[PDB]
């Protein structure tokens, strides 16, 4: 049974740099384009950013563009999102998915979501 | 011995409908009463059998197939249909015997947020024989350049997600669906009904 399992989220502050990792479990024989969504309590999940099985094409959501990079890990289905100078609208669940391409929910593999709070003070 | 219908209508689980469950029901008595007494169904089509003749008539083998599709793909588990469901995930024969049921499933299957659990395949390289099941999850080549089993660039992961939300409109929620297959080879007929 294939599975996707994410790590690393939690409290952060506000313009920190935080990274997110996603493991692939189960037999397979193949290696699978992976993605990040994330979802907001009360809206709908949307697409975050993508990469190709071989790590050689990226695709990222207009509005995250030049202030995140998705990368493959070290084992054949892991994937990495680093995500920098976060804002407190970066709050969110972030689901790992693998198996498919574009910005639709209709990847074949999906985890269950890690969480990424994100403070800020005012003055 | 009564036929174990009970356990395909009622299981709490369905299949993705590209790794259709089979049942196969043999030597037993069969109450069909049970189905077309019922007001549950959606769907309930019947080819070469009137339905509520069933519990009349005696067949060799009975198959109970099921898995869960869209509401607006239930029109394709027919004889002579194509689209992704007919071509590529499950197919029925033209001289098909049997009878369709579905049932709107959007109370149990649906998810808030979505149920990603259920797929169906989108690409395969030929359509499916009737009662062919493809459970394989090869990088589908849709180029010139083999896959190697990595996706990417041409080369597409066959299966997508359904990702049943309970608000999405009515043809795009789940329904389960079971099909019978009435088998009659020239050989001794043990599905039975009652008498
Ligand atoms: C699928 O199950 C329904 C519901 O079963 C009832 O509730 C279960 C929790 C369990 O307690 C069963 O023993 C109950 O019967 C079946 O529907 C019933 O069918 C009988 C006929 O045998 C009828 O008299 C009842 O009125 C029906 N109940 C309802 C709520 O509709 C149904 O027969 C099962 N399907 C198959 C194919 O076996």
């Amino acid at each position: 049974q294939v599975q996707l399992q994410e790590s690393g989220g939690g409290l952060v502050q506000a313009g920190g740099s935080l990274r997110l990792s996603c493991a692939a479990s189960g037999r397979t024989s193949s290696v699978y384009n992976m993605a990040w969504f994330r979802q907001t309590p009360g809206k709908e999940r949307e697409f975050v950013a993508a990469i190709t099985g071989n790590g050689g094409t990226t695709l990222y959501a207009d509005s995250v563009k030049g202030r995140l990079t998705i990368s493959r890990g070290n084992a054949k289905n892991t994937v990495s999102l680093q995500m920098n100078v976060l804002k407190p609208d970066d709050t969110a669940v972030y689901y790992c998915a693998a198996g498919g391409w574009g910005k639709e929910r209709n990847y074949a593999y999906w985890g269950q979501g890690t969480q990424v709070t994100v403070s800020s003070h005012h003055h | 011995n009564l036929c174990p219908f009970g356990e395909v209508f009622n299981a709490t689980r369905f299949a993705s409908v590209y790794a259709w469950n089979r049942k196969r029901i043999s030597n037993c008595v069969a109450d069909y009463s049970v189905l077309y007494n019922s007001a549950s169904f959606s769907t309930f089509k019947c080819y070469g059998v009137s339905p509520t003749k069933l519990n009349d008539l005696c067949f060799t083998n009975v198959y109970a197939d099921s898995f869960v599709i869209r509401g607006d793909e239930v029109r394709q588990i027919a004889p002579g249909q194509t689209g992704k469901i007919a071509d590529y995930n499950y197919k029925l024969p033209d001289d098909f015997t049997g009878c369709v049921i579905a049932w709107n499933s959007n109370n149990l299957d649906s998810k808030v947020g979505g149920n990603y659990n259920y797929l169906y395949r989108l690409f395969r390289k030929s359509n499916l024989k009737p009662f062919e099941r493809d459970i394989s999850t090869e990088i589908y080549q849709a180029g010139s350049t083999p896959c190697n089993g990595v996706e990417g660039f041409n080369c597409y992961f066959p299966l997508q997600s359904y990702g049943f939300q309970p608000t999405y409109g009515v043809g795009y929620q789940p329904y389960r669906v079971v099909v019978l297959s009435f088998e009659l080879l020239h050989a001794p007929a043990t599905v039975c009904g009652p008498k």
